[PDB]
């Protein structure tokens, strides 16, 4: 595949997953 | 004026020796590649031998290979053709020709009918 | 995959479901924004499976809560918070900074390479445009290729700055420009290959009929499938920034580009064959000359692209993916620099022109 | 014939001794009271583009604005040098053009080359178009130079080793000039158009009386073919450029060479020579792609016109001395000031 | 044949021997006088202003 | 007012000059050079059926070629040969059977002068050894005795890569390739990948000569393009 387009896709997916994990951890800390 | 004067041509028996000399004047001898070309009776001008500006590079026609030796003396502004193992077919007018331009690797027209930088020739009769 | 907004919507759906469910003494059910706990046994631990609407929670595990005997949920010792235990669902959570470190390393390497390529190619295009004797169809196509290289580099820079420093048009336009200019660089590498192949095999080349077509193909055909991708993205997905992949719609742009790579590689070997023939038609020295020619012709044809051309979207935490990413970032970023070096700075005609101009300027 | 050769040798010795007796001091000593001109820094003021192949020849107009140029792609392009605008683009029947002339009246141009024919084209026809006014045949070698005397007479030089004067009205050889033993490479008309000098591939220049048709004087000293020749502006001297990498200035009244413009670093021949308006500068084009402006009196190189990417084939100086046009094998004409 | 060519060459040499030659110094003086009398008319020898220069 | 008319006339000239530029670049110029007895005129006749210079227009595979035969020009070629510095090729025709006591040596010297001319150092030479049939008949008849005009022929041996014609005597191949290598000795000496020699064993009536010239011209153009890319 086109390496740079794939890298941009993977970086976006990783950032979205990291934001989701941070939100979940924030929810966990706020609740308990 | 470019002047090339040939001498040393004379009668000789077959298998003999003869040193043709060429006095050059009116130009820098060391700057020009030199040639010896003959005109046998009933024939056009034939190229025999050539020698480079310094004398390192030398070429002959096949018929005279191993028999004649071309040489140049830049200090004396002169050209020589030693002639050994002479044959009757070598009887001709020998013209000391000069290549038209200096510092060049091409030597156009030295066998031309009305070439300018060519001597009047000397008769060699075998 | 899944977005944060979609997960929040799913959480709201679960909250609504729990609210609908709500509408010696067992504990009353409650909603704590995480789980909907049913009636609890008096003075016993109540276990509820980890929710299925949260991906990162271990569905195999179960959370636990404590309840009293009078019917009140247990509170944390010394705190007003109710006692709870979400550890079983948070086992899979890990910092995992290695993936982001690898991403940052890749970013740094192609940023350095693309900056060097941009500088060298700006210098090269300035030199090519300034000198009038250098104006040739070969040098015209070179200048277009250098312009495509620098456009791809600067578009990558702008995309990174806009994207990583929000799903409005100012982000989607940057992503579109990135994809378009990357495609134009690939297709102008293909145009270089095609022009050399036509100069060799098409015995005698008509500049007027083919140069305009080459320019349009290099600059316009990438725009065709880039606009197709934009239209399909707007019609079918149109969600957030266009940074994220959406199904197989990513292959609208990538399938042509890779195809170009394929074609160019074929052209490359063919020309190398001709060189192997040419030196043959006139020993180890001819082999050395062929090796030097193919080495200097590799950057112009993008030969390095063929190694990882067919690699699919593999897992990031893999040796294949890491090798592909490092090799491709390095070589793609420095490809413009190498092309500029070979065809402008090491070019005999350009070197002679530079020397003559500088000597006449000093004199 | 032997007595003829002996008499010829005696005459050559007598001529050499007479020339030696007429020469007491060299041009350097006689020109001790004149200052050097210093560096002459001309620049390419115009670049005429449009020729496809090497330009072999150009000729300025009397107006010093319109000039004809001949390229071996088969084109005589008539240029307005002020605005670089092409005034005419005459396609030639034979693409192997080696010379071109522009009529003093400005109404005609000439060209010729390997086809041995001197073609005269009209510039001011009734319809305004350009037609072949006449073709002049009779040379048995390539036409190397041609210069108009007027609307009716033209002088041409040929590799046939001869020069001809043609009446353009009738297309006949008014006069023939024979004596050279090599291709005549160029000719130069005198300011009064009564005499003309021609250099040949016999390393000799010759001065010819146009009316008498005989060779008045023969000038020697060059070691190789003379490619270019031009009269000094005063009409009593001239200059030659040769393949021996030297230029030489001769004077007509003394019969011998006055000056030699040479340098060790110059090992290439001279294709074109042209004097400035005053004659103090001798501009010579060379095979090394450059042009040298020589201090004609001090025999020093006073300037270098560099910028041509190939062999400089032709030179021309305006009748008012304002600009120098240089053609070259790179297909471009450069106007210099 | 070559006899006619030799005759023509000898006649030309005779004609060139019969002509009179002035002193070289006199001709050099003539050329210097011409150059000095026309030096200021030479834009190449002495530059002309851009207003006078037609190829400005 | 006059300047506008001058500019309009200049533009009218420019469009026609662009057309002429396309026509000029679409055509390949060739210089056909050879001795009077080399069969060059017979080659001209064969190409034509299929004045100070003679012009022959012929098209091969829709490609235009303009060949120029030098006539009515003296034998002193050193000045008018410079007119053909930018031709596609100089087709040098040799009478291979003419080993003027020795015309072959004259052709060898002329080829050397052309090869080492500074203005022809970038011009490829297509070598047409035009008298292969006459050479074969002469060497078969036993009257050749080439060794006296060329002693180096005695020790010379036929090369390994030589491909003889069917039913060809080995001495024919030996002599023809000896002459070809005699020319290649000059050609290979300081060729340096700027101009190339294409020797061909030809006959004056060979219809393959036109195709040989076309293929050599194609090779010349390809090599020039590769040189522009610094590949050769």
């Amino acid at each position: 595949s086109v390496s740079e387009i794939q890298l941009m896709h993977n970086l976006g997916k990783h950032l979205n997953s990291m934001e989701r994990v941070e939100w979940l951890r924030k929810k966990l800390q706020d609740v308990h | 004026q470019v002047q090339l004067q040939e001498s040393g041509g004379g009668l000789v028996q077959p298998g003999g020796s003869l040193r043709l000399s060429c006095a050059a004047s009116g130009f820098t001898f060391s700057n020009y590649k030199m040639n010896w070309v003959r005109q046998a009776p009933g024939k056009g001008l034939e190229w025999v031998s050539d020698i480079s500006q310094s004398g390192a590079s030398i070429s002959y026609t096949g018929s005279v290979k191993g028999r004649f030796t071309i040489s140049r003396d830049n200090a004396k502004n002169t050209l020589y053709l030693q002639m050994n193992s002479l044959k009757p077919e070598d009887t001709a007018v020998y013209y000391c020709a000069r290549c038209p331009a200096p510092f060049t690797r091409d030597c156009f027209d030295v066998t031309s009918t009305t070439y300018a930088y060519r001597g009047q020739g000397t008769q060699v009769t075998v | 995959v899944m977005t944060k907004e979609e997960q929040i919507f799913l959480l709201h759906r679960a909250q609504a479901q729990c609210e609908k469910r709500l509408k010696g003494r067992p504990c009353l059910p409650e909603w704590d924004h995480i789980l909907c706990w049913p009636l609890g046994a008096p003075g016993e631990v109540v276990a509820v499976p980890c929710p299925d609407y949260i991906y990162d929670f271990n569905h195999k595990g179960h959370a636990y809560r404590r309840c009293d005997r009078n019917g009140s949920w247990e509170l944390v010792p010394g705190h007003n918070r109710t006692w709870a235990n979400y550890s079983e669902c948070v086992k899979f959570l890990t910092n995992e900074t290695r993936e982001r470190e690898v991403f940052d390393r890749l970013g740094m390497i192609y940023t350095v390479g693309y900056s060097v390529s941009l500088a060298s190619l700006t210098v090269a295009v300035l030199i090519l445009a300034y000198f009038r004797r250098l104006h040739c169809t070969r040098n015209y196509i070179h200048m277009h290729l250098f312009l495509s290289f620098m456009l791809r580099a600067v578009s990558i820079f702008v995309k990174d700055a806009v994207l990583y420093s929000a799903g409005y048009a100012g982000c989607r336009v940057a992503v579109t420009f990135f994809l378009y200019f990357l495609a134009t660089n690939y297709y102008w590498i293909l145009v270089e290959g095609l022009y050399l192949h036509s100069l060799i095999f098409m015995a005698f080349f008509s500049e007027k009929k083919y140069l305009w077509g080459f320019t349009v193909f290099g600059w316009g055909l990438p725009a065709v499938f880039v606009a197709v991708w934009v239209s399909v993205r707007a019609t079918l997905a149109n969600t957030g920034c266009w940074d994220l992949s959406s199904g197989n719609k990513k292959w609208i742009i990538q399938v042509p580009i890779l195809a170009s790579i394929v074609l160019n590689f074929i052209l490359f070997i063919n020309i190398v064959r001709v060189l192997a023939t040419k030196l043959r038609e006139t020993t180890r020295q001819q082999y050395r000359k062929l090796l030097k020619s193919t080495l200097v012709l590799m950057p112009l044809f993008g030969v390095h692209y063929i190694v990882f051309m067919a690699t699919p979207y593999t897992e990031v935490s893999g040796t294949l993916w890491q090798v592909q990413m490092h090799y491709e970032m390095l070589f793609n970023s420095f490809q413009g620099f190498f092309v500029a070096i070979i065809y402008c700075f090491c070019n005999g005609e350009v070197q002679a022109e530079i020397k003559k101009s500088w000597s006449r300027w000093t004199l | 014939l032997d007595q003829l050769r002996q008499e010829a040798e005696q005459l050559k010795n007598q001529i050499r001794d007479a020339r030696k007796a007429c020469a007491d001091a060299t041009l350097s000593q006689i020109t001790n009271n004149i200052d050097p001109v210093g560096r002459i820094q001309m620049r390419t003021r115009r670049t005429l583009r449009g020729h496809l192949a090497k330009i072999y020849a150009m000729h300025w107009g009397t107006d010093s604005r319109l000039l004809v140029s001949a390229s071996q792609d088969g084109k005589l392009i008539i240029w307005d040098s002020y605005t670089t605008n092409k005034v005419h683009a005459i396609p030639l029947r034979s693409s192997w053009v080696m010379t071109c002339a522009y009529a003093p009246s400005g109404n005609y141009v000439a060209c010729g080359g390997l086809d041995n024919i001197c073609s005269i084209y009209n510039l001011k026809t009734r319809e305004g178009n350009v037609r072949v006014s006449r073709e002049l045949a009779g040379h048995t070698g390539y036409l190397s130079c041609c210069r108009f005397l007027d609307d009716n007479q033209i002088v041409t030089s040929s590799g046939d080793t001869t020069c001809a004067l043609w009446d353009i009205e009738t297309g006949q050889q008014t006069t023939t000039f024979t004596g050279h033993t090599g291709d005549v490479m160029s000719l130069s008309l005198a300011p009064d158009t009564r005499l003309f000098v021609s250099g040949a591939c016999d390393a000799s220049a010759k001065l010819w009386d146009v009316r008498e048709g005989m060779c008045r004087q023969t000038f020697t000293g060059h070691e190789s073919d003379i490619n270019a020749i031009c009269f000094f502006p005063n009409g009593n001297a001239f200059a030659t450029g040769s393949d021996d990498a030297t230029c030489r200035l001769f004077d007509l009244r003394a019969d011998q060479e006055l000056m030699t413009y040479s340098h060790d670093n110059i090992i290439c021949g001279i294709t074109s020579v042209s004097f400035s308006k005053s004659g103090r500068l001798l501009l010579a084009g060379y095979d090394d792609f450059n042009c040298n402006v020589w201090d004609a009196l001090k025999a020093d190189r006073a300037g270098v016109l560099a910028g041509h990417d190939n062999r400089v084939s032709c030179l021309g100086v305006t009748d008012d001395g304002m600009a120098v046009a240089t053609g070259s094998w790179d297909s471009f004409l450069k106007i210099w000031n | 044949a070559s006899i006619a060519q030799a005759r023509k060459l000898v006649e030309q040499l005779k004609m060139e021997a019969n002509i009179d030659r002035i002193k070289v110094s006199k001709a050099a003086a003539d050329l210097m006088a011409y150059c000095e009398a026309h030096a200021k008319e030479d834009p190449l020898l002495t530059p002309v202003p851009a207003s006078e220069n037609p190829f400005r | 007012n006059e300047e506008k008319a001058q500019r309009e006339a200049n533009k009218k000239i420019e469009k026609q000059l662009q057309k002429d530029k396309q026509v000029y670049r679409a055509t390949h110029r060739l210089l056909l050079l050879g001795a009077g007895e080399s069969g060059k005129n017979t080659i001209v006749k064969q190409m034509r059926i299929l004045s100070g210079i003679f012009e022959t227009k012929f098209q091969v595979d829709k490609v235009n070629f303009h060949m120029f035969d030098v006539g009515a020009q003296r034998d002193e070629r050193r000045k008018w040969i410079q007119c053909f510095n930018d031709v596609t090729a100089i087709i040098f025709v040799v009478a291979s059977s003419s080993y003027q006591t020795n015309r072959l040596q004259a052709a060898l010297k002329l080829f050397d002068s052309i090869w080492n001319n500074k203005w022809l150092r970038d011009t490829s030479v297509i070598l047409f050894l035009n008298k292969q049939d006459l050479l074969a008949e002469k060497v078969l008849a036993g009257k050749s005795k080439i060794e006296d005009y060329f002693p180096e022929f005695a020790r010379y041996t036929t090369p390994e890569d030589a491909t003889p014609e069917p039913g060809e005597d080995p001495r024919v191949t030996r002599a023809k390739y000896f002459i070809r290598d005699e020319f290649l000795r000059i050609s290979t000496a300081s060729g340096d990948g700027r101009h190339y020699c294409y020797p061909h064993f030809t006959c004056a009536v060979d219809t393959e000569n036109i195709r040989r010239v076309f293929n050599d011209c194609r090779d010349i153009i390809q090599r020039m393009h590769l040189r522009q890319y610094e590949l050769l």
